């Protein structure tokens, strides 16, 4: 009997709610990526190398302040969406919560550089105990793997300095060198990433995991590898729903 | 089998025969003759004193066959009065010569077990949609689809039990007698028919949800991007009107060729695989999901002990796919005879009997996020 | 020399906290060990609203009782209708991540914010009854918390750079800056008069600025850690404040001194939003194990709880009237109690 | 539930016969 | 510099010092009397008939 | 108002031993998380120790490890560090930080320029 105010309040509500499904799919369809890193850790290269896969349609103007970046690349046609934090302040304590719906935390780390590599361990410890990240597995890429073949083979390094383990260290069974790398290098790289999954497996219990990746400079199979680590994450999230794992 | 009516048909045939032979027969009424006499079960002729008057073993006998030779013997008295069994009140009547020439525990057996299952599945089923309902949190499309198991269990169950008071009924005593002399009963009415093919379309809607569960199991492992809403009317479409499309083809195949007795009986092999053979083929499709996420599972826990983890992945699995059944459901009807009838029978009655109280335990009883809903209730009463 | 620099510093902070000191006389339970308890006080969900597909991360009421601004990490500026659950827009964000809305005392206009160091305002109104962003404001250097509508051509802005700014929406200009700060400012509530309003910064410290002439006046210090959420008392003299070490507090302008801290044993989580009541009795508070507080200005006893949400509760506003209370939390899900 | 119900159909019948001729020879 | 920020703080808090506190009785007071007086027009404190109450 | 203050920070002759202390005032002690951080001449600011509520979970940098020993006094409101073996390259300014938020294993911003709840430093030189 009332019509008019609710008659029309009804069918915008209606086209609205329309609109809302079918953004649902489309918000449902991207994964989201946090990636995180320093200045010395080839960040925007990787970022520039996984963007070559995807009325003016250039955007170069944006904003001087930025604030958040974005970079959108299809694999597979799966639309992932990777978000790199621009002009930021250096406390992260308090919008890294807003990350807390991410299918995965991509860090990356210089292993060449070994006096800064304490700091990207203590950044990846942090990350790893966040209340609101105890459920967001991190890909790890160890950037820099030309350089520190480079720096091993050439001496001047004395990872021993930094690190009081490495002369009390083996390579590990399982390690598979790639054709041509010597002894040496090989044991560096795997040194440095038991550094890091000694603080990824310990705590994290089972709802998040690691997943380390020897990305050189400029692989063009960094985005592949982040496909196949969204689609695991993806497929043990979905088994763990059905208490199959 | 011999079905009653082909019996009392054809004793009325005779019952015709016998009447018109009274009348059409010459009593010879020599000295101390008897007098033709029907005792419902054999046309008697008119007899001499001390002839032994043997009738050959009438037919619309069930067994007939089994004795073709033989005849009733019915003397007479030496005054011709139809010489009595020890001067009984009826003539002697010994018919030891047209005579037959075990299941029931087992059938039995099976049914107490069956029915034992259906009702603690029904109990656990109702009170478990009630759970995943009542939660507004637990709406997911995962348990959407959950709902809709429960659902076809249930109707399952139902069925099941009006089938059983259906045939309970048809073959009692006063439908019996009803059918016997001049009545149509139970047997002979549609509400028999439509009882008989609510049972099958529930079935196969129930072996027709557990394939959509593992569709949607395996779709959400493997591509995993899609429309929600299309994808779930689908599944809808497809879990409670595809069984449809092989359950009315056989309402109507069974309504023109073979009518025999309530649709109850599959004396023809050809009829009954429209049930059998869709139902196979939601059986093995979702034998191949099993083993696809089993070895998912399995690779899973390898690249991170295994044995019982591996062990609890697949008997959770199990009750939630109807996997329990690939192991005999392809032996077929017609070459299992004896006791392998029985031990396929067993297992599949008594398994999937028991099915809906496994996966409403294992699915809304001990999952986690019914605990978790649980807990956080009990924690918001703590406060009233 | 900065040695005789921070040993003046100190000296001055004796002096104030000496200052201070020489008018706590009577604590405030003291006074008010007189009043009832306001006692039990148990709120139903009247209203839940469903539709944004991620965790909504601010909200405004609308100056009507009325209309209500949600916004959430999805992208959208969702605007509803409390009196029938009714949508009324849904402003599609150019950035998805926002952390801040406003509505203006008009009906006119909706800003929001986020880490894109940017405040979009939205026209309500137009010719074709159409939204659409009327200005885009930037200048902030870091990421951006709060919006509140000084007036219908001002809005006051805290970011993440440890600065306060008041814009023109005309220009797009930063005609004022407030700066003090040494850490991220999360919230700020503006007085009863829009002349006066005050910030919660992450240093665990509370200011009040003075809009136009842009400094501040006093500085309250006694919370341990960050500041997540301030509002501010209906009389323009008090403002309640919520950080992360579990425990609200009452601070007051005239007297410059902490006057009540609301905290229990069985509260750990810090609290992520606050606000008043009407009349100032009824302090509620979001807090991170997924249910609010009813708590009161002067008896500080916990009374009620509107505990009905699964995950943290975000956001949280008393209506003008004082007949509704609004708690959107990280389940993506608004409930209007009453 | 069909490959039971058609046992238990033909045996209740099979012996639905045997009471029908029995009740023809006890006198009907 | 730190020499700048040391001093801005310095005149800061010499601002913040010279001001006119008032004792936290007279404000307790006035508090009070501020919720005793609009109390009765509160409607979360003193729920409104549900005849009234537009949420239904 | 949360304060820290440090003190023990002189001249070592190298392969000295030198203890600081760090007493904390306007917080809880026993509820937050403490660390070291050094920043030397020339570079920026360097994670150190770490010391949980407790005392129990204790962690070290690879420079330090079997040299630097950090202990905390609940009921006294102080963090200490034992530095033995004092090396040229130790000689920094040392900085008694704090986690941001109590009962959390996560210590964010301990290490950033402009930490709020960070004491003033005390210098040592080697
Ligand atoms: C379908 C089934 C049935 C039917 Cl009607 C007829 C004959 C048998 C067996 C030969 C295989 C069965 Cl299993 N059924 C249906 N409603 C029943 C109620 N109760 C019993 C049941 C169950 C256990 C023992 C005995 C009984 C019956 C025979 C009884 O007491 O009359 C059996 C019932």
């Amino acid at each position: 009997t009332l019509s008019a105010e609710d008659k029309a309040a009804v069918e915008r509500s209606k086209m609205i709610e329309k609109q809302l499904q079918k953004d649902k799919q489309v918000y449902r369809a991207t994964h989201r990526l946090l990636l995180l890193g320093a200045d010395n850790s080839g960040k925007s290269t990787i970022v520039k190398q996984m963007r070559i896969y995807h009325q003016q349609d250039v955007l170069r103007t944006r904003v001087k302040t930025s604030g958040i970046f974005e970079t959108k690349f299809q694999v597979d046609k799966v639309n992932f969406h990777m978000f790199d934090v621009g002009a930021q302040r250096d406390e992260r304590r308090k919008w890294i919560q807003c990350f807390n719906d991410v299918t995965a935390i991509i860090f990356v780390v210089d292993s060449s550089d070994y006096n800064r590599l304490q700091e990207a361990l203590n950044d990846f410890k942090s990350i790893w105990n966040n209340r609101w990240l105890r459920t967001i597995s991190v890909i790890l890429f160890l950037n820099k793997q030309d350089l520190l073949a480079e720096k091993v083979l050439a001496g001047k390094s004395k990872i021993e300095d930094y690190f009081p383990e490495f002369a009390r260290y083996t390579t590990p069974e399982d390690a598979t060198p790639e054709p041509g790398e010597d002894p040496r290098v090989t044991r560096a790289k795997y040194f440095i990433r038991d550094e890091f999954l000694r603080i990824s497996t310990a705590s994290g219990d089972g709802r998040h995991y690691c997943y380390p990746h020897f990305t050189c400079s400029v692989d063009t199979e960094n985005a592949r590898r982040i496909f196949n680590d969204c689609r695991d994450i993806i497929q043990r999230m979905h088994l763990r729903q059905y208490e199959l794992l | 089998t011999v079905s009653l009516w082909e019996t009392v048909q054809k004793w009325r045939e005779y019952r015709r025969q016998c009447q018109r032979s009274l009348t059409e027969d010459p009593p010879p009424a020599t000295d101390l003759f008897c007098n033709r006499t029907f005792d419902e079960y054999a046309c008697w002729p008119d007899g001499e004193p001390g002839s032994f008057v043997n009738v050959s073993c009438p037919w619309y006998l069930p067994w007939a066959s089994s004795v073709p030779q033989g005849h009733v013997y019915r003397f007479c008295t030496a005054e011709g009065l139809w010489l009595q069994k020890d001067n009984s009140s009826l003539p002697w009547r010994d018919l030891s010569e047209c005579e037959e020439s075990s299941p029931e525990e087992q059938l039995l057996f099976l049914y107490i077990i069956y029915t034992v299952g259906y009702a603690l599945s029904f109990s656990a089923l109702v009170i478990a949609s009630a759970i995943l309902l009542g939660f507004r949190h637990l709406h997911c499309t995962r348990n959407y689809i959950h709902l809709n198991l429960f659902a076809s269990f249930i109707l399952r169950a139902l069925s099941v039990f009006i089938k059983d008071a259906a045939l309970k009924w048809m073959y009692s005593t006063a439908a019996q007698q009803h059918q016997w002399d001049g009545l149509l009963s139970y047997q002979d009415s549609l509400s028999c028919r439509l009882v008989f093919l609510l049972m099958q379309y529930c079935v196969a809607a129930n072996y027709y949800w557990l394939l959509v569960e593992g569709v949607y199991l395996y779709t959400l492992l493997a591509f995993s991007v899609l429309s929600e809403q299309w994808i779930f009317r689908l599944y809808v479409s497809i879990g409670w009107g595809v069984p449809l499309l092989f359950v009315v083809p056989w309402g109507i195949v069974k309504y023109l060729y073979e009518d025999e007795g309530c649709w109850t009986r599959n004396s023809n092999m050809n009829y009954w695989l429209i049930i059998r053979l869709p139902i196979l083929f939601a059986i093995g499709v979702n034998f191949l999901i099993f083993v696809r996420v089993i070895c998912i599972v399995v690779s899973k826990l390898k690249a991170n002990d295994i044995k019982c983890r591996l062990a609890k992945s697949t008997l959770t699995l199990i009750p939630l796919l109807g996997t329990h059944e690939v192991i005999f459901a392809f032996v077929m009807d017609e070459h299992a005879r004896g006791t392998l009838r029985f031990i396929k029978l067993f297992t599949e009655l008594s398994f999937t009997s028991f099915q809906g109280l496994m996966v409403a335990i294992l699915y809304c009883f001990v999952n986690n996020e019914v605990q978790l809903e649980f807990r956080k209730s009990w924690e918001r009463w703590r406060l009233e | 020399e900065l040695d005789q620099l921070r040993q003046e510093a100190e000296q001055l902070k004796n002096q104030i906290r000496d200052a201070r000191k020489a008018c706590a006389d009577a604590t405030l339970s003291q006074i008010t060990n007189n009043i009832d308890p306001v006692g039990r006080i148990q709120m139903r969900t009247r209203r839940t609203l469903r539709g944004h597909l991620a965790k909504i991360y601010a909200m405004h009421w609308g100056t009507d009782s009325r209309l209500l601004v949600s916004a959430s990490q999805d992208g959208k500026l969702i605007i509803w209708d409390s009196y029938t659950t009714n949508k009324v827009h849904a402003i599609p964000l150019r950035s998805s991540w926002v952390m801040t809305c406003a509505y203006a005392p008009s009906g006119n206009y909706v800003a929001c914010g986020g880490l894109d160091n940017i405040c979009s305002i939205y026209n309500l109104k137009t010719r074709e009854g159409n939204v659409r962003v009327s200005r885009e404001l930037a200048g902030h250097t870091g990421y951006l918390s709060c919006c509140r509508f000084l007036d219908d051509n001002q809005i006051v802005t805290s970011s993440g750079d440890t600065t306060c700014a008041l814009w023109d929406i005309e220009t797009g200009q930063q005609t004022t800056t407030f700066t003090g700060h040494t850490g991220d400012v999360m919230s700020l509530s503006l007085a009863p008069d829009t002349r006066l309003f005050v910030s919660g910064a992450c240093d665990a410290s509370a200011k009040l600025w003075d809009v136009r002439e842009g400094m501040c006046r006093q500085t309250f210090t006694g919370h341990e850690s960050d500041i997540n959420a301030i509002c501010f008392f209906p009389n323009g003299n008090a403002f309640a404040t919520g950080s992360d070490d579990a425990t609200c507090r009452l601070f007051d302008l005239r007297a410059d001194q902490e006057l009540m801290t609301y905290s229990h044993d069985n509260i750990i989580c810090g609290i992520t939003s606050v606000s008043f009541s009407k009349s100032g009795r009824l302090l509620l508070a979001g807090y991170d194990d997924f249910n609010c507080n009813v708590w009161d200005a002067l008896k500080a006893d916990r009374a009620g709880v509107l505990a009905g949400h699964d995950n943290r509760v975000s956001c949280l506003g008393v209506t003008d009237d004082g007949m509704a209370v609004a708690t959107g939390s990280w389940d993506s899900f608004l409930k209007i109690w009453n | 539930e069909g490959t039971f119900t058609s046992d238990v159909s033909s045996y209740l019948e099979g012996q639905a016969a045997k009471e029908f001729i029995a009740w023809l020879v006890k006198g009907r | 510099a730190s020499i700048a920020q040391a001093r801005k703080l310095v005149e800061q808090l010499k601002m913040e010092a010279n001001i006119d506190r008032i004792k936290v009785s007279k404000a307790a007071a006035d508090l009070m009397a501020y919720c005793e007086a609009h109390a009765k027009e509160d409607p979360l404190l003193t729920p409104v008939p549900a005849s009234e109450n537009p949420f239904r | 108002q949360v304060q820290l203050q440090e003190s023990g920070g002189g001249l070592v002759q190298p392969g000295g031993s030198l203890r600081l202390s760090c007493a904390a005032s306007g917080f809880t002690f026993s509820n937050y998380k403490m660390n070291w951080v050094r920043q030397a001449p020339g570079k920026g600011l360097e994670w150190v120790s770490d010391i949980s509520q407790s005392g129990a979970s204790i962690s070290y940098t690879g420079s330090v490890k079997g040299r630097f020993t950090i202990s905390r006094d609940n009921a006294k409101n102080t963090l200490y560090l034992q530095m033995n073996s004092l090396k040229p390259e130790d000689t920094a300014v040392y900085y008694c930080a704090r986690c941001p938020a109590p009962f959390t294993r996560d210590c964010f911003d301990v290490t950033s320029t402009t930490y709020a709840y960070r004491g003033q430093g005390t210098q040592v030189t080697v």
